[PDB]
């Protein structure tokens, strides 16, 4: 592999470099929203940006030296909690609110259209508000969301040890950006340790979120395309 | 083959 | 509170010393006996860990609701990291207790539970993997108990999960590891909580239907912890 | 009124 010869500099420009555009919704502000079509817009929204997400991770570094089944596995347990982490990143300077989209802002009352949607809503807007309290940038964002694109499906598979050698790498990568920001070595640890923290309430989110999903796809209100619905499958 | 599996190979 | 005045070598020895004891089983499985002796089991665990919980330092400083908030998020997290804890020295097996030793192919008696089995038997195999310490565990157990519910006086929580996170430090540091090597540890070991989370909650739905089969007679604070997952 | 609470205070 090439990923394990990049400086921490260098990872940080790697991961930067690939990052998804922003997308926009194709909300329009005309129609009442009804739990149908709130759930149609941020499910359209999804599985568009698991198109992006898709061509995402192959930039990441050391992703493309896994097979092809690795691949697959790894973006199967790890979809929901990128498109949350990417959620609540770009929700940080909003408080109170989720930017779905750049015309697509919404706060827990919205949320009360969808049943059991504020239960997620909720929990989201504690991550954005967690974020904004740390004062997380987006150099150590990036990292993070490539954690949990190599961490969340290595438990459930010797290409371990490779994963495992870049999740080591990036950790450096955490490290040397918190080391560059004048932080001391105990203040880098427990910044690291804070961090790495927020990806088990963001596993609990997407496990939350799975359900809530499978919930309206058995409702059969939402229409849901045929890519959500295999990596819907995919956790089950 | 899955969808995941087409978009990733090109 | 008290904890933060603590050096990491005084923190280490209160987590061991508030260690819960390993509990026996009761002394040809069916669904419903497996999942009865089962039960049973973490029933028992929880009354002890209730007790553990008091005496994880920075915990009794808490308020009452806001200990019942963290024990509600956790309990089955530290059930379960317990239990992997208990069964990294026996590969392939799992270790409920002494006279308690399961393998997966015995966790199919009992529909949907391979499927934790096998998550369970890949976490202690990591712990294994890794040569997880009993200093590091303590630490790790007791930062599932403050983390897991925190993000749903949070600031004096934050405050002693640093410290704990100064405590593996200093543990790793005491080993011989390099700085590098150290947060390079502190890093797999906090990531493997995020798949203990996962395993928790594959855990509660799989409860959650058992509750429904009326299949195990579940204990009364076993169904109150249950609840507090709406 | 929960089994949890009066476990925590004795
Ligand atoms: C719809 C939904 C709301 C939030 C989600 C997660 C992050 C995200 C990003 C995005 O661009 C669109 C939608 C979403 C998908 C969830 C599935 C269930 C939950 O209620
Ligand atoms: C019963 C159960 C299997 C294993 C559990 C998780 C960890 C644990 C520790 C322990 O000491 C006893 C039992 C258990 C409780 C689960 C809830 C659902 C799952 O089927």
């Amino acid at each position: 592999s090439l990923a394990l010869s990049l400086t921490a500099d260098q990872m940080v420009s790697a991961l930067l470099d690939a990052e998804p555009p922003i997308l926009y919704s194709e909300y329009d502000p005309t129609r009442p929203f009804s739990e149908a079509s709130m759930m149609g817009l941020l499910t359209n929204l999804a599985d568009r940006e698991l198109v992006h997400m898709i061509n995402w991770a192959k930039r990441v570094p050391g992703f493309v030296d896994l097979t092809l089944h690795d691949q697959v596995h790894l973006l199967e347990c790890a979809w929901l909690e990128i498109l949350m982490i990417g959620l609540v990143w770009r929700s940080m300077e909003h408080p109170g609110k989720l930017l779905f989209a750049p015309n697509l802002l919404l706060d827990r009352n919205q949320g009360k259209c969808v049943e059991g949607m504020v239960e997620i809503f909720d929990m989201l807007l504690a991550t954005s508000s967690r974020f904004r309290m740390m004062n997380l940038q987006g150099e150590e964002f990036v990292c993070l969301k490539s954690i949990i694109l190599l961490n969340s499906g290595v438990y459930t598979f010797e290409e371990k040890d490779h994963i495992h050698r870049v999740l080591d790498k990036i950790t450096d990568t955490l490290i040397h950006l918190m080391a560059k920001a004048g932080l001391t070595l105990q203040q880098q640890h427990q910044r690291l340790a804070q961090l790495l923290l927020i990806l088990s309430h963001i596993r609990h989110m997407s496990n939350k979120g799975m359900e809530h999903l499978y919930s309206m796809k058995c409702k059969n209100v939402v229409p849901l395309s045929d890519l959500l619905l295999e990596m819907l499958d995919a956790h089950r | 083959h899955k969808i995941l599996h087409r978009l990733l190979q090109d």
